[PDB]
């Protein structure tokens, strides 16, 4: 999938 | 962790990829500064906030730490199991996906620009 950051 | 706030999003809004709340308004993502532009915004300022506080707790690491929680028929739980970091942050993250599914979603305030917009 990801690892963007975060989904705050 | 991360891991798992992406699949409580997942659990409660089963319609959208979860990163589509990866990058929106001044505070879902990365960003954390500025006038939140909307209700989802302000659920996520809301979860940042939330995350600075369990910072406090010693060697408790929000993005980080494996909590216990489940998701079946509907509902979201955080578990009896967790130790006072695993609580807060379940908690801030259950929190947050509640507030998510409750909220209208704004395609213009996907990926606006932080520098600009933020201050
Ligand atoms: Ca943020």
């Amino acid at each position: 999938d990801a690892e963007f950051r975060h989904d705050s | 962790n991360l891991y798992q706030f992406k699949n409580m999003i997942q659990c409660t809004v089963p319609s959208r990829s979860w990163a589509d709340f990866a990058d929106y308004g001044c505070y879902c993502g990365k960003g954390g500064s500025g006038t939140p532009v909307d209700d989802l915004d302000r659920c996520c300022q809301t979860h940042d906030n939330c995350y600075n506080e369990a910072e406090n707790i010693s060697g408790c690491r929000p993005y980080f730490k494996t909590y216990s929680y489940e998701c079946t028929q509907g509902t979201l739980t955080c578990k009896g199991d967790n130790n006072a970091c695993a609580a807060s942050v379940c908690d801030c993250d259950r929190l947050a996906a509640i507030c998510f599914a409750g909220a209208p979603y704004n395609d213009a305030n996907y990926n606006i620009d932080l520098k600009a917009r933020c201050n």
